[PDB]
């Protein structure tokens, strides 16, 4: 009913379409970063997955924080020693935008083990503002899986929660996943978790949809596959962690298929 | 974006808030005449407050006629100014002050579909208002009337998360917050619209209650209590009481005596209950209340 918002629920997915590529990172943004790599990028995104456990945080104020770090290393270059400051600031953002009860600047402060002052977690997230032009409410993977689940018949619980976990496997390695679009990724993620766990493929009902395909949908389905295989060895386990607990259905123990058969 | 503050000239102070001072202003380069809302970020040790970015994020992004509009952030180190389009007066001022005898048919046709334009933009963009009052509904000269101060508006995911339970000025507050749900979505805003059009109809609040469990008693009295036939899992939710008391349902007829037959079938689908059933603004356009509105839809500007 209301809360699945009938009446707007396409008007919605037409516009996040049109605003996640607006929202867009620049795909060859690391290799114009003299002093940062994919490796200091993903030990970031992994430390933002513990915060977030900490504080309890939603996983939309992850994706937030990690679309605010991506668009702002797109235009802005930093040393790698200031890199954990743009992701305290992206935190503290998304924090502000997304949660009901964000934490204190100065618990911001405090997860950093006084790397930085209160002074420069507010400078920078001054400047994170300028570099958006405060454009906040940014598209995520969970914002189109959400709308995907929408369309299982009947819903599964271990499909919904494998779909999240393999999404935010993917915004800890910016190659090959800077390259893919948000809608794209939940696409895969979603297609992924329901044969895993059901056997079964991406419904006709969302090919109507986003007009995405099983075909349209390969290439990032056989990097997404790959990165499921090898999470157990990824030098990045947080998110696998996270997974295992009870509220996410323990769905990081579930065994990845070995093959798509695509 | 554009501006600085050289450019304005303050002409007189206009409200306040929380951020602090709003001024109607005049763009001394182009002409404008804009409302300038000042946010002190010195006396914020917590950085940008949450409310005043999550207006300017959403605020970028809704450009509608029935929408006041944002023309520019101007952020200094120390300052926020947010530069508004101006409008000269709100629904409430405007009710008290030349709306005596009352606001005529034609007029609050007009409004009210005016807002709901703007509210079907709103959720239509993933964005819920959570603060509808006649306070934040801005007129201007031309006659259009625009939804205003989104500070307390927030962009929502489908389908809803719980959100935050402090939303919503009490006397325009629907029935499933004041129930404590664990989920509300774009009907909240609709109830507001729905208490709205009964006040331009009257002059005074629907449902002026000086506490939560008042609030609820109120809306009870009028609209009868609700049981599982009129709204199913009613009797679950985390703050409803079997001791309620049973008040009966009472013909829309003597809510409120001037409306007429289309007018109350609106009015009543408005107010509906549950949710799911109540009207959303997308579908209320069409409702035949609004048959014979006249007025050139209002333009949106830059
Ligand atoms: O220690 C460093 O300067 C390199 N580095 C920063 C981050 Br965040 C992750 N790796
Ligand atoms: O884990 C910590 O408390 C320290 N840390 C910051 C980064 Br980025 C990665 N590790
Ligand atoms: O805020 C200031 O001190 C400068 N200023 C105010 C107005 Br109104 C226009 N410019």
């Amino acid at each position: 009913g209301v809360n699945e918002v009938p009446d707007y629920h396409e008007d919605i997915h037409t516009y996040l379409r049109e605003m996640e590529v607006k929202c867009k990172p620049k795909v060859g943004y690391m290799k114009k970063q003299p002093d940062i790599t994919n490796s200091m990028r993903a030990i970031l995104v992994d430390w933002l997955v513990e915060v977030g456990e900490e504080y309890k945080l939603q996983n939309e104020t992850l994706h937030l924080a990690v679309n605010y770090i991506d668009r702002f290393l797109s235009s802005m270059s930093v040393l790698r020693g200031k890199l954990q400051l743009v992701g305290t600031a992206a935190m503290l953002l998304a924090s502000k935008f997304e949660e009901i009860y964000p934490p204190e600047v100065a618990e911001f402060v405090y997860i950093t083990d006084d790397t930085y002052t209160k002074k420069q977690v507010l400078r920078m997230e001054h400047l994170v503002l300028k570099v958006l032009a405060f454009d906040l409410a940014a598209p995520t993977i969970n914002q189109f899986l959400t709308q995907y689940f929408l369309h299982q018949q009947p819903a599964n619980c271990k499909v919904e929660s494998l779909a999240m976990f393999l999404g935010e496997l993917s915004l800890i390695d910016a190659d090959p996943y800077l390259k893919y679009l948000p809608s794209v990724i939940a696409a895969a993620a979603f297609h992924l978790a329901l044969y895993t766990v059901t056997g079964q493929s991406w419904p006709e009902s969302l090919v109507q949809k986003t007009g995405y395909t099983l075909e349209t949908l390969k290439p990032c389905l056989l990097d997404l596959h790959q990165t499921y295989l090898r999470a157990p060895q990824h030098a990045q386990q947080s998110i696998r962690e996270k997974y295992k607990n009870s509220k996410y259905h323990g769905v990081s123990l579930l065994n990845p298929p070995e093959t798509l058969n695509v | 974006g554009p501006g600085s503050m050289e450019n304005f000239q303050k002409v007189e102070k206009i409200g306040e808030g929380t951020y602090g001072v709003v001024y109607k202003a005049r763009n001394k380069l182009t002409g404008e005449v804009v409302a300038l809302k000042k946010i002190r970020l010195d006396t914020e040790t917590e950085g940008v407050p949450s409310t005043a970015i999550r207006e300017i994020s959403l605020l970028k992004e809704l450009n509608h006629p029935n929408i006041v509009k944002l023309l520019d952030v101007i952020h200094t180190e120390n300052k926020l100014y947010l530069v508004f389009e101006f409008l000269h007066q709100d629904l409430k001022k405007f009710m008290d002050a030349s709306a005596l005898t009352g606001i005529p048919l034609p007029l609050i046709k007009s409004y009210l579909f005016q807002l709901l334009q703007g509210l079907a933009f709103c959720h239509s963009h993933r964005v819920l208002h959570r603060d509808l009052k006649p306070q934040n509904l801005l007129i201007n000269t031309e006659g259009a009337i625009k939804l205003a101060d989104f500070g307390l508006a927030r962009a929502f995911g489908v389908p809803v998360r719980t959100y935050t339970h402090e939303v919503v000025t009490l006397w325009y507050r629907a029935p499933e917050i004041l129930l404590g749900c664990k989920y509300y979505s774009t009907a909240v805003d609709i109830w507001s619209l729905g208490c709205i059009f009964a006040e331009m109809v009257t002059r005074r609040a629907l449902f002026p209650g000086d506490s939560e469990i008042d609030q609820l008693f109120r809306i009870f009295r009028t609209l009868g209590t609700p049981d599982e036939v009129v709204w199913p899992g009613v009797t679950s939710m985390p703050d409803y009481k079997p001791s309620f008391p049973k008040w009966a349902r009472q013909d829309f007829s003597k809510v409120v005596p001037p409306l007429d037959e289309d007018g109350r079938s609106l009015l009543s689908q408005m107010l509906h209950y549950d949710p799911n059933k109540r009207i959303s603004a997308k579908a209320a356009l069409a409702h035949p209340f609004f048959q014979d509105v006249t007025k050139p839809v209002p333009h949106l500007r830059l």
